[PDB]
Parts: structure tokens; C-alpha cells; sequence
RNA sequence: ACGGUCGAACUUGACUAUCUAGAGGAAGUAAAAGUCGGGUUUCCGUAGGUGAACCUGCGGAAGGAUCAUUAACGG
RNA sequence: CAAGACGGACCAGAGCGAAAGCAUUUGCCAAGAAUGUUUUCAUUAAUCAAGAACGAAAGUCGGAGGUUCGAAGACGAUCAGAUACCGUCGUAGUUCCGACCAUAAACGAUGCCGACCGGCGAUGCGGCGGCGUUAUUCCCAUGACCCGCCGGGCAGCUUCCGG
RNA sequence: AAAGUUGCUGCAGUUAAAAAGCUCGUAGUUGGAUCU
RNA sequence: CGGGGAAUCAGGGUUCGAUUCCGGAGAGGGAGCCUGAGAAACGGCUACCACAUCCAAGGAAGGCAGCAGGCGCGCAAAUUA
């Protein structure tokens, strides 16, 4: 049971940031390995440049080919593969062009169906791949 | 006792810790001047010293006076 | 030296054999860490060529 | 609660309500302190000359008769020990384990309870250092153990 | 070992309250516990009671009512000041319209209202309802 | 200009830590349909058997499905 | 006749120990719980970072010994593909003495200390009260039984206490 | 914030994650009645 | 960088505070100084280090973490009024 006592304000806290080590969240935010493997750096964005396109296969129960590319940050150089969301979508990005990239959702995790993609293309050649979609915009080279 | 006339006292407090509502004792050395006019100080006697300017490195206070222990006769 | 043990065997014969399986176990132990430690150095080679598999150079295009 | 067993005793003596000398006992305080101090010149702890005159001079409880407890009478007489009854008994046993324990050398029972008898004699020593019946220097040494007793 | 006497004495008169029985044996006994159930007792609680004397700490037989649902020591005896009073008697009682803080007071043992009426702070020993 | 002082910075080894070129080594991946082709109840610790698995030795667990019998005991 | 091992049945939900554990007689050695007490001291205590003692089996260094059993190992049997099971033999080990090692399903898969909340009669130890039977009708106390109570134990049963 | 899923208020540890093989022991924490 | 404070919140709490108010610190990096009531000042000076400007090749001049503006950097930020 705990101690109850008047005095033990210190074994208290002291207890408290012992096992305050041992929650999921509290260490991938204060250990600093989690920043380091971060390819974004803890950004909310980062803009790379296309090496590959790549069709990535659904897990198991689901059945497709997932359309993907592989880009190479600007900041550090990190490879990523990332996800181009709508149905044809794949078409406006060409081989190396600058790519606007975000998170997918689950904060570092796989979402979906998709294996091992964290990230989604947001924007192209400074064109939003929604304004491309919808046709609301024409993207450059 | 161990220094040439200036000792160490130790001054001890308890400290309040807000969120568990509770205190932590805590306490702080003091290198003080004795004065040869207190002879026989011994260990664990209480004394009161006063603040002057500063003496030395560490010094800041001066003894003014010593009771004795709580048992000692 | 699988030699059983005689009757009419004295000291420094008894002695002898039991120091010859003695050494044998400590080489036997030597080696067998060994095998052990290589066996180690080897999974995690390959656990990273494993992952490396996964993250780049994996799919269709 | 035992403080080194697991064992839990209710053996114990139980006082009286009555805190009055009996009306049979024919006995003054001071032949009382005196017959403490024959026993104690025969040479005897405050527990013995409570037992003995407890069971042979009725002499119920000898604080309700004199109005001081019997180690007190000795020590105001002057007779008391330098070292305390419990403390000196705890030695004693210390030191027969010890010996024993120099005869034979694979007991690892006698090991055991000797630690547990020097912790009882450290914990008493520490408890009479703090009241300034022993002196503040005095420690119970392993080698110079029987020199006490 | 046995500590704080006054955590004895309320949880064997609980533990006697949840089974209804009609008298209580505490021991040992205090004038702490003695104040507490005085103050239980003029609010209609606990009812009247006997102490026993011996030589030794004494005893106390309670008779009960069936009245008491809780009898509660908040250990260790925090001190209340008057300002964080309101949030001890939200934490502790069940209603603003009955239910007992004791606290400890330079002025004796009281409730919180009282404390209130006399204008202090003091240690926290328990609740009543 | 002598001397002192404060003192950037330099040179040389050690201890490092980083950045950046690299002959070669050892891999996988995609392209070659090319060539050849029965047993265990469930465990634990330790040791051996080619590392582990698994099996055996030794000591432990149940976290494994209690039927039947049981009054005399004296001469 | 010898050698080394091992102490069955008696042996129980009986006992003892901090746990691991502990069973042939006798003697020595020093400890120990409980109980009894109108003895003594008078708070000396609880739980414990650090630090220490002990810690099954297996294993490892030195010496001694090797009866049994027996990992490895040798054979024999067994099959489309058998390399574990099975039988005979057998090394380290299993035994002792001095060192290390510090692990177990090291279990109640259940911290320790204190308090309160229902009942019951069996048992182990200690103590108390009491008719009787027995020691070939015991001459007195004493042991063995029998009935009740109290205290700490190992357990059990019963319960719509409450969870 | 929801998270009483970090728990002082206020969690948990037989079978779900989890009580150290055992005991001693210092610091630390806690400590029985008793005086208008 | 610290405080004042901010976001959230039953009660307890968790997190933020480069940032206009108060305090400190520094002007590319160190180090030394002159003057002065006050500076180890940099929209003062003297070196060294790293950058870098004009040269007739001897020499000379530098310091936007002021306002505007530019490059670079990046997911990320305004007018040379």
C-alpha cells in the first residue's frame, strides 16, 4: 500500500518520475529517440524530392496495390515512402519534383490497409494535389 | 568543529510540496566565526548567530551565543 | 576416452583420465560460446537486412 | 509479535487493580529495601530479587511496598552494575554462540541466531546511548566481547 | 504495531454499526477519542457511553443507535486552513445538509461549522454521517 | 627597448567527436519456369547432446478426473 | 567376508525451522517457539534504500571415494524418408571434505505489522478444573486414558458477513 | 481534457501485466495511555 | 534565458511562456583597452581567428541579433512607403 505520511512529499514525487517512465507516451516524448527518428523532426510537414514510384500491396484480408512514392527529404535526407490518396492521383507527380508530405493520422503509425506508410503527399510542384484533382489548377515543370 | 575558530552548523526545515499537500525535511551547512569568548562548544549544541559582512569565501554569519545540548548538563 | 574405470587402477591413472575429460569439457564449453556468440552476431545481421527489406526497395515500379 | 520470531505469545504477568499493600503483608519499606540489599550483596540481578521475594517473603509487587522499583533502590544504594541486567544477558549468550561456534564450523544455524543476538544487543546499545546510561564511546566488539562479562 | 488509536476506536464502531449491534468496546482509549465521541454524541450519533478505568489505558462501551453510516479518520492530520475548508467538506460529506468534519482546533475539538462560527483552522481527525 | 601582466591565437603528441571521398569484401531483392533434385499431460531451473528448437539426466510444480474400506481389540 | 549407498513400513493435511529444508540408536554442544508468572527494564518499537547471512537440483575448482543409478557415448533392434522412444553396457556425475556459483512452478501462482467483522469441533504443544478406569484391585503422589476451559500453532468444515 | 490508462485527492499486483527465495539491517517514513 | 503571465481544467492537476512589462545576456568568435559620472561600449578603438570589400598590387576599408530590404534556410513570417 502507500505511504500515507506527512513527510513524504519526496518519496512521493520521486516515486512518480520513476514510474512515470514506464507510460508509452510519456517516454516517446521525453526520451528524445523518438525526435531522432522522426524524419520529419517533429514537423508537421516536410517538402522531398520523388526517386521512385512504387506500388505497395494491401495487408492480407484487403486486395490491392496501393500507389506510393519514394522521396527523399530536403532537410536531412531521410527516405520515405508516401502514400498519394485519390484514384489517379499518381499521374500528376512526375520523377523528381518537389513534394509537400504530412502525416497520414495515427501520429508515426501504419494506417489502414496500406503496410508501413506513415505519410501522405499533400502538394506537388506547389499545386495542391486536390486542386489537381478536382481540376481547379494546372501544376508546372 | 574542525576549522580554525569558525565551525559548521547545520539548519534543518521541512519544505512543502503543493500537490501531494506534504513537506520533505531538507537543511542547509552554515560555516559561522566562533569567537574564543564561547570555550567549550561542543558538537550538537544550539546556537544563535547573527548576519555581518561578509568574512571569508563562505562566511557570513558570527556566533552569538550557544545553549547547550538538550541532555547536557 | 571412452575407457571404464578399473578395478586395479591406482592414483595418477584415475587422476590422469579424469583430467583429460576435465579439459575436454572446458575446450567443449570454449567453443560451444562460440558457436553461440556467432550464432548471435549472424540473427542480428540478418534482422537488419530484414528490416532494411521492409522499409526500402519493396514493391512493384 | 516477537520482534526476531514469527510467533505471536500472550505469556505475560497481569497486575491487579489494587495498588494498596495487602493487610497480611507485615512488612515495612524498610526491612524490604533492606532485604534487597542482602540479596543484592549475594550477588544478583533485579529480576532474581523480584522472583525471591515474590515467592518466598510475599511480597506481591516490592514498588506498591517501597514505593520505588528495585533497581532504582539499588542504584540510590549504590549497588547497582555498570552494565544493564538485559544487555549483559544478551552478551553472555552472544559470547556462548561465539564459542560454539569456534568449536564447530559448520553450524550455519549458529550463525544465523548469532547475527540475530548481535542485532538485539546493537539496537539495546543504541537505545541505552540515547538515555546516557552507557557511555557514548562504548561499542560491542566481536573480539573484546567477553572481557565485559 | 497499533497507531493512531483514534482509527482503532472508529473502525471497530463502524464495523459494529454495519452489523447493528448495540453496544461497542473500544480499546485502548484517549482523550482524543473521548472529545470525538462527545462531539458525535451531541449531534445525536453515537450515544451515551461508559468509560472503564484501568490502571492501563482505559476502555470505552458505547451504546449505539442506529443512526451512523460512516464514522471516518482522515489520517495523517492535515491542517485546514480556513479557506480550504469547503473543499474538505466536498470531499468527505455527503450532503451540504448533514455529515461532520471534526477537525482539531487551538480552541478544542469541533466540527466545521463551528470551526466557522469561532472563526479557525485546524487539523483534519475525521467525518460522521 | 628591457622586464611584468592580462591574453587572443599558433605549433606539436595524446584522448577524442564530427564532416566528407574511397579500391575491395560479404549480402539480400527484381529479371533467368535456365542445370540438378510419426510423436508429444502441461511446465520450471540447470547440464549435456553441432547455436536455438527438441530430447535425455537431476531436483521441483499442478496451472492434472479420489473409487472402495475403516464402531470390536476381549477370555 | 568387504565396500559404498540409503534410513522403508511406523509417517499422519502430525511436528520443527527464516527460508532452502528436516526421520536408525546413544552421548556431547550451543540455540529456539509456545506456555506460566502479583519478576525486571520502561517505549527500547513497526517497515525498511544501502549493506550482510543462508539459499533445492544442476554446474565449476582442489583432495578422497566409487555400491547403485546414469546426462554424453558405444552397440542391438526398428523404417517410403528416422537421426527420439526401447534393451544391454557405460563416462562425467550421483557420496564425502574445503572452496566457488546464487538460480527453481524457490507457490497460497496470494508483502510485513496492527485493529475490527459469524459459528463449530477435532488436532499439536503448554497450563488450569474434575467425577471415574488403569500401572496384574497400584499403599501415596505420578504416567496412560476420560470430560470441560484458556493461550499461541498446522489444518479443516459450515455460512446469503461483506466483497 | 477525456485518462480513476501515472492514481495526493484516486488505480493496481490468486487465476488477466505485476509481491524480492528467505531473514537481518542503516538512512528514510511512521510511532501506545499519561499532566486543568 | 528567469519572472509577471498563457492554454486547459469539477476538485486536485498537466502543459506552455523566443515574444512588446520587470531582470539578465550579447552584438561574427575570443581577448584587451581609450574616454568618461557611468562601457570591458562594438551605428568606439586595438589585435588574433573566420569571413569578406575596393585596388593603379604600394595600400585602404569592414560587422543589420536597429528600420526597411536581399540571399540562404526551411512546413513556417509584411513596405527598400
Amino acid at each position: 500500500g502507500k505511504c500515507r505520511g506527512l513527510r513524504t512529499a519526496r518519496k512521493l514525487r520521486s516515486h512518480r518520475r520513476d514510474q512515470k517512465w514506464h507510460d508509452k507516451q510519456y517516454k516517446k516524448a521525453h526520451l528524445g529517440t523518438a525526435l531522432k527518428a522522426n524524419p520529419f523532426g517533429g514537423a508537421s510537414h516536410a517538402k522531398g524530392i520523388v526517386l521512385e514510384k512504387v506500388g505497395v500491396e494491401a495487408k492480407q484480408p484487403n486486395s490491392a496495390i496501393r500507389k506510393c512514392v519514394r522521396v527523399q527529404l530536403i532537410k536531412n535526407g531521410k527516405k520515405i515512402t508516401a502514400f498519394v490518396p485519390n484514384d489517379g492521383c499518381l499521374n500528376f507527380i512526375e520523377e523528381n519534383d518537389e513534394v509537400l508530405v504530412a502525416g497520414f493520422g495515427r501520429k508515426g503509425h501504419a494506417v489502414g490497409d496500406i503496410p508501413g506508410v506513415r505519410f501522405k503527399v499533400v502538394k506537388v510542384a506547389n499545386v495542391s494535389l486536390l486542386a489537381l484533382y478536382k481540376g481547379k489548377k494546372e501544376r508546372p515543370r | 568543529m574542525k576549522m580554525q575558530r569558525t565551525i559548521v552548523i547545520r539548519r534543518d526545515y521541512l519544505h512543502y510540496i503543493r500537490k501531494y499537500n506534504r513537506f520533505e525535511k531538507r537543511h542547509k551547512n552554515m560555516s559561522v566565526h566562533l569567537s574564543p569568548c564561547f570555550r567549550d562548544v561542543q558538537i550538537g549544541d544550539i546556537v544563535t548567530v547573527g548576519e555581518c559582512r561578509p568574512l571569508s569565501k563562505t562566511v557570513r554569519f558570527n556566533v552569538l551565543k550557544v545553549t547547550k545540548a538538550a541532555g547536557t548538563k | 576416452s571412452t575407457q571404464p574405470r578399473s578395478k586395479n587402477e591406482s592414483k595418477e591413472d584415475k587422476r590422469a583420465r579424469k583430467q583429460a575429460i576435465k579439459e575436454e569439457r572446458k575446450e567443449r564449453r570454449v567453443e560451444k560460446k562460440a558457436n553461440k556468440l556467432a550464432f548471435k552476431l549472424e540473427k542480428r545481421r540478418q534482422e537488419k537486412e530484414l528490416l532494411n527489406l521492409k522499409k526500402n526497395v519493396e514493391g512493384l515500379k | 509479535g516477537r520482534m526476531h520470531a514469527p510467533g505471536k505469545g500472550l505469556s505475560q504477568s497481569a497486575l491487579p487493580y489494587r495498588r494498596s499493600v495487602p493487610t497480611w503483608l507485615k512488612l515495612t519499606s524498610d526491612d524490604v529495601k533492606e532485604q534487597i540489599y542482602k540479596l543484592a550483596k549475594k550477588g544478583l540481578t533485579p529480576s532474581q530479587i523480584g522472583v525471591i521475594l515474590r515467592d518466598s517473603h510475599g511480597v506481591a509487587q516490592v514498588r506498591f511496598v517501597t514505593g520505588n522499583k528495585i533497581l532504582r533502590i539499588l542504584k540510590s544504594k549504590g549497588l547497582a552494575p555498570d552494565l544493564p541486567e538485559d544487555l549483559y544477558h544478551l552478551i553472555k549468550k552472544a559470547v556462548a554462540v561465539r564459542k560454539h561456534l569456534e568449536r564447530n564450523r559448520k553450524d550455519k544455524d549458529a550463525k544465523f541466531r548469532l547475527i540475530l543476538i548481535e542485532s538485539r544487543i546493537h539496537r539495546l546499545a543504541r537505545y541505552y546511548k540515547t538515555k546516557r546510561v552507557l557511555p557514548p564511546n562504548w561499542k560491542y566488539e566481536s573480539s573484546t566481547a567477553s572481557a565485559l562479562v | 504495531v497499533r497507531m493512531n488509536v483514534l482509527a482503532d476506536a472508529l473502525k471497530s464502531i463502524n464495523n459494529a454499526e454495519k452489523r447493528g449491534k448495540r453496544q461497542v468496546l473500544i480499546r485502548p482509549c484517549s482523550k482524543v477519542i473521548v472529545r470525538f465521541l462527545t462531539v458525535m454524541m451531541k449531534h445525536g450519533y453515537i450515544g451515551e457511553f461508559e468509560i472503564i478505568d484501568d490502571h492501563r489505558a482505559g476502555k470505552i462501551v458505547v451504546n449505539l443507535t442506529g443512526r451512523l453510516n460512516k464514522c471516518g479518520v482522515i489520517s495523517p492530520r492535515f491542517d485546514v486552513q480556513l479557506k480550504d475548508l469547503e473543499k474538505w467538506q466536498n470531499n468527505l460529506l455527503p450532503s451540504r445538509q448533514f455529515g461532520f468534519i471534526v477537525l482539531t482546533t487551538s480552541a478544542g475539538i469541533m466540527d466545521h461549522e463551528e470551526a466557522r462560527r469561532k472563526h479557525t483552522g485546524g487539523k483534519i481527525l475525521g467525518f460522521f454521517f
